[PDB]
C-alpha cells in the first residue's frame, strides 16, 4: 500500500515537473467514470453490509444476504491447483487447508476493490489533475506541494497533488486495515487451528469458524473481531509475554488520538496562541530571535497523517500479534 | 530640515496594526517631501510573518527611544 501511494505522488511529481503523456487530454471522462464505479461499489458493497445489519436487527435473517438466507454465491472464484480432497496437518496444527468462499467472501472482497478503487481514484486525480484544472489553470506555476490557491472560487483547499497523496494514504490505510482483518478473521475462523481424529478430522479453528456467520455485519466485525479478539491484548498486562504489546496498544491509541488534532485544527489559531505565548517571554526578557511559528499548512497535514497511521497501524500490530502469541502458546 | 528623526537612531513602533508595534527599530532613512504620508523608513532585526523586515511609517507613527538593551525587542 504505502509503494503505491508512493507510485501515485511521484507520478504527479513527474507530471508536474515534465510533459505528461496523451491521456490526460481526455482525463475528464476517466475520472468521472471512475468516480461513478466508485460510487457504486461502495453502495452496493457496503449497503449489503448495511442492509445485514438493519435487517438481523429488526429480526429478519431471511431476508439478509448470507448462505443460509439470499446468497451471493462467488462463481468466477475457481481453483486451479486440482488439490486431492482434504487437508494438510504437521504435528496438532493445520499447515494447509482450502479456503471455502461464499457470500462472506464475496462481500468481503467486493469491499476491497471499492477501497481500491476509491484510492487509485485520489492518486489519479492528484496525477492528472496536477497541472491545471477547471478551478485553477496555473496549478501548474503554483507546484507540486502548496497548501491552496486561496479562500477565492469558493476555497482551494487541498487542489495540489501533495494533498491529493494526504488523502490516497488514508484511503490506502484504509484499505489495507480491512485487508488485514479480513486475512486474520479468515484464517483464523477457516483455516488456522488443530485437530482431533482413511482417517477423519474434526478440525477446531482459533476462532471457531464464526467469519461465515458473523462476518456478514458489521456488528459481526466489531463484536466477534475486534471485541472478541482484543481479549488478549486488553488483558495483557498481568502477563510477561504480551504486557508490552497491551502497553503498545494503549499508547498507539493515544498516537491516533493526539493526530486529529493536527488533522482537525488551522494554522492561524496556533499561530496566535504562540504569540500570546511569546508575550509573557519577552516580559519577561526571554527573547528567541529564532522566532517561533506554528507549523506550515502542508506541515500539519503530513503530522497529522503520520501519527494516524501510525497510532492505526500500531492498534493493528499490537492487538493481532498479541492474539497470535497467546493462542499459539 | 530634518523633519524626521536622525538617520540611524532608534525609533518605537506606534503603529497598533504593525508586526513591531510598541518595539522598536532603526530609522534607515525618512522622505523630506512633504507630500509622502509615510515617509519614515524602519528596519527591524525581527522579521513579521511575511518575512519582511523593513516599513514605511509616518512622522506620527514612530517616537525616539533608546537602543534596546539586553534581552529586549
Ligand atoms: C434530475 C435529476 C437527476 C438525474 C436525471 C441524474 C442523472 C444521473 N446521475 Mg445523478 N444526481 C442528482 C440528480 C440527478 N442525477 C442529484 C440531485 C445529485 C446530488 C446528490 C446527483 C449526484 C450524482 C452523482 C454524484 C453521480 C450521479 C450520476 C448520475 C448518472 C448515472 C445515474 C446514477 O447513478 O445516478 C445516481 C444518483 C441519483 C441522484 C439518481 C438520479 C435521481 C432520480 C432521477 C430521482 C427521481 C425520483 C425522485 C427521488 C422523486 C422524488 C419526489 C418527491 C420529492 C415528491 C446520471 C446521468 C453518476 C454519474 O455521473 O455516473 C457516470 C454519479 O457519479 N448523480
Ligand atoms: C463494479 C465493479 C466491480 C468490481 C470492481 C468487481 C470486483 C470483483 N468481482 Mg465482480 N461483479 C460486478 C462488478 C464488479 N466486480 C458485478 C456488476 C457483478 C454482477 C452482480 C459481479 C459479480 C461477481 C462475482 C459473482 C464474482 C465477482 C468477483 C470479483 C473479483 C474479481 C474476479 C472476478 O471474477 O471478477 C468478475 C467480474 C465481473 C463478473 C464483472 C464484469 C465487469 C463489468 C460488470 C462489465 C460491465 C460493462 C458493460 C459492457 C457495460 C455496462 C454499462 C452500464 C451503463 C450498465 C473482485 C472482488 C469474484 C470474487 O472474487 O468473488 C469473491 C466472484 O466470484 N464479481
Ligand atoms: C487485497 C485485496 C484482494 C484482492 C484484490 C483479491 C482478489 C482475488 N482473490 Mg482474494 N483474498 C484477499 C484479498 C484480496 N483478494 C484476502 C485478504 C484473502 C485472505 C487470505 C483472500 C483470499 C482468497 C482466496 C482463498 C481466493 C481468493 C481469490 C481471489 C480472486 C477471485 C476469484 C476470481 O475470480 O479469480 C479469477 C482468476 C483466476 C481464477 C485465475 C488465477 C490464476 C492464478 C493466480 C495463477 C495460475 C497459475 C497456474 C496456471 C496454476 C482474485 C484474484 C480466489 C482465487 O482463485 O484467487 C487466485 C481464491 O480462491 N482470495
Ligand atoms: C490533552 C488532553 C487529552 C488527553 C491527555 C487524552 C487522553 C487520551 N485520549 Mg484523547 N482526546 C482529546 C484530548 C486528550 N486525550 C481530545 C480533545 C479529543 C477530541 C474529542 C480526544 C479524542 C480521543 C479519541 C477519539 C481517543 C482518545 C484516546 C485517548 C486515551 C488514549 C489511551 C491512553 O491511555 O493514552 C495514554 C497512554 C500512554 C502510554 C501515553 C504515553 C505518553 C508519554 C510517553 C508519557 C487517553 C485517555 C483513545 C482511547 O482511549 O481509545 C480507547 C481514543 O481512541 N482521545
Ligand atoms: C515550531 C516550533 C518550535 C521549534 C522548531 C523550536 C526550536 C527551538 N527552540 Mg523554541 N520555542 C517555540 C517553538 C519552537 N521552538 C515556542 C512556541 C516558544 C515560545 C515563545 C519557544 C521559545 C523558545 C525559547 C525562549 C528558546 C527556544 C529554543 C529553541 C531551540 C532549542 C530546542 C531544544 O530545546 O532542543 C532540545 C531537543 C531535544 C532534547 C531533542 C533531542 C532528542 C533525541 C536526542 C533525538 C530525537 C530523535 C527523533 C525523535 C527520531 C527517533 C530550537 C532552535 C532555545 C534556544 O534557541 O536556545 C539556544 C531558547 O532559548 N524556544
Ligand atoms: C473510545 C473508544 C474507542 C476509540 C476512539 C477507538 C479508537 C481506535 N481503535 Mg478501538 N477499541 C475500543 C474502543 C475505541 N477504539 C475498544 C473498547 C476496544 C476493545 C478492547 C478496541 C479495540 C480495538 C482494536 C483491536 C483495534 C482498534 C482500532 C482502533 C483505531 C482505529 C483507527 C482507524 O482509523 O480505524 C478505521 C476503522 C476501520 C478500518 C474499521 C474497523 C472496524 C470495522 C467494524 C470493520 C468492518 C469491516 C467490513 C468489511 C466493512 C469495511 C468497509 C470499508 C469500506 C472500510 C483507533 C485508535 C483498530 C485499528 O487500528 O484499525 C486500523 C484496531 O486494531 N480498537
Ligand atoms: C500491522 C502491520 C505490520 C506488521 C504486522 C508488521 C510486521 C513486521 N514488521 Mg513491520 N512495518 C509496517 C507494518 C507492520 N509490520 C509498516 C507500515 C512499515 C513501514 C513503516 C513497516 C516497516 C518495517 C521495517 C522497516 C521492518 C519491519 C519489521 C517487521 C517484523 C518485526 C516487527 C517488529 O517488531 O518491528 C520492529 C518494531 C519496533 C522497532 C517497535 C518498537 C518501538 C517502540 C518501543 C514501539 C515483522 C515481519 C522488521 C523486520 O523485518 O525485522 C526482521 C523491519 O526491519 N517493519
Ligand atoms: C507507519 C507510520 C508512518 C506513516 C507515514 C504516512 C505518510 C507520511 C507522509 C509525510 C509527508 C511527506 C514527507 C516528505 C517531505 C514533505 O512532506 O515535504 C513537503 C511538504 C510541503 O512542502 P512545503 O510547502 O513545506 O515546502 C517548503 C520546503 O520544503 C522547501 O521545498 O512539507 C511537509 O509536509 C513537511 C513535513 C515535516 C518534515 C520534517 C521531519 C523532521 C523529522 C524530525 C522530527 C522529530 C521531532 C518532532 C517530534
Ligand atoms: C504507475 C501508476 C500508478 C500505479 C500503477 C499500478 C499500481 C500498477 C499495477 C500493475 C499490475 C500489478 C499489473 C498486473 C497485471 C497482471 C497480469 C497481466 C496478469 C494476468 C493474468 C492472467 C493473464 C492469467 C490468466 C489465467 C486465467 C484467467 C485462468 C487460468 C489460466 C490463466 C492463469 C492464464 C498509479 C495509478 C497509482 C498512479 C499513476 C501511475
Ligand atoms: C498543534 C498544532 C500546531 C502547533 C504545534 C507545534 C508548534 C509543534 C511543536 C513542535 C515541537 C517544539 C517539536 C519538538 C518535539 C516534541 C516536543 C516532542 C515531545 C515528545 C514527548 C515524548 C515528550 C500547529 O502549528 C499546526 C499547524 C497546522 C495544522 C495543525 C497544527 C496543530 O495541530
Amino acid at each position: 500500500g504505502f509503494f503505491t501511494v508512493a507510485s501515485g505522488a511521484h507520478a504527479s511529481i513527474f507530471v508536474i515537473r515534465q510533459l505528461p503523456t496523451s491521456e490526460i487530454r481526455h482525463r475528464d471522462p476517466i475520472i468521472g467514470h471512475l468516480i461513478w464505479v466508485c460510487i457504486a461499489l461502495g453502495l452496493h458493497s457496503f449497503g449489503l453490509y448495511c442492509h445485514n445489519d438493519t435487517l438481523e436487527a429488526l429480526g429478519r435473517p431471511e431476508d439478509t444476504f448470507c448462505d443460509n438466507s439470499i446468497q451471493l454465491k462467488p462463481i468466477f472464484a475457481k481453483q486451479f491447483l486440482g488439490l486431492q480432497p482434504g487437508i494438510e496437518v504437521l504435528d496438532g496444527k493445520i499447515v494447509r487447508m482450502t479456503q471455502e468462499l461464499g457470500t462472506a467472501d464475496f462481500m468481503v472482497h467486493h469491499i476491497h476493490a471499492f477501497t481500491i478503487h476509491v484510492t487509485l481514484l485520489i492518486l489519479l486525480k492528484g496525477v492528472l489533475y496536477a497541472r491545471n484544472s477547471r478551478l485553477v489553470s496555473d496549478k501548474l506555476e503554483l507546484g507540486f506541494a502548496y497548501p491552496c490557491d486561496g479562500p477565492g472560487r469558493g476555497g482551494t483547499c487541498q487542489i495540489s497533488p501533495w494533498d491529493h497523496l494526504f488523502l490516497a494514504v488514508f484511503w490506502m490505510y484504509n484499505c489495507l486495515s480491512v485487508v488485514i482483518f479480513h486475512y486474520f478473521w479468515k484464517m483464523q475462523s477457516d483455516v488456522w487451528g488443530s485437530y482431533v481424529h482413511h482417517s477423519s478430522l474434526t478440525c477446531s479453528h482459533y476462532s471457531q469458524g464464526d467469519f461465515s456467520v458473523n462476518s456478514i455485519t458489521i456488528n459481526g466485525w466489531l463484536r466477534n473481531l475486534l471485541w472478541s479478539e482484543a481479549s488478549q491484548v486488553i488483558q495483557s498486562y498481568a502477563l510477561p509475554s504480551i504486557c508490552s504489546y497491551g502497553f503498545i496498544f494503549l499508547a498507539a491509541h493515544f498516537v491516533w488520538a493526539f493526530s486529529l488534532m493536527f488533522l482537525f485544527s488551522g494554522r492561524a489559531y496556533w499561530q496566535e496562541l504562540i504569540e500570546s505565548i511569546l508575550w509573557s517571554h519577552h516580559k519577561l526578557k526571554i527573547v528567541p530571535h529564532i522566532q517561533p511559528r506554528a507549523l506550515s499548512i502542508s506541515q500539519g497535514r503530513a503530522v497529522g497523517l503520520t501519527h494516524y497511521v501510525l497510532g492505526g497501524i500500531g492498534c493493528t500490530w499490537a492487538f493481532i500479534i498479541s492474539r497470535m502469541l497467546v493462542l499459539t502458546t | 530640515p530634518w523633519v524626521g528623526p536622525k538617520k540611524g537612531s532608534w525609533v518605537k513602533v506606534l503603529r497598533p496594526e504593525s508586526y513591531w508595534y510598541q518595539t522598536r527599530g532603526q530609522v534607515v532613512n525618512v522622505n523630506q517631501k512633504p507630500e509622502i504620508k509615510y515617509p519614515v523608513t524602519v528596519k527591524f532585526d525581527r522579521v513579521n510573518f511575511s518575512n519582511v523586515n523593513t516599513n514605511g511609517f509616518a512622522l506620527w507613527e514612530v517616537i525616539e527611544a533608546p537602543a534596546p538593551g539586553p534581552g529586549e525587542v
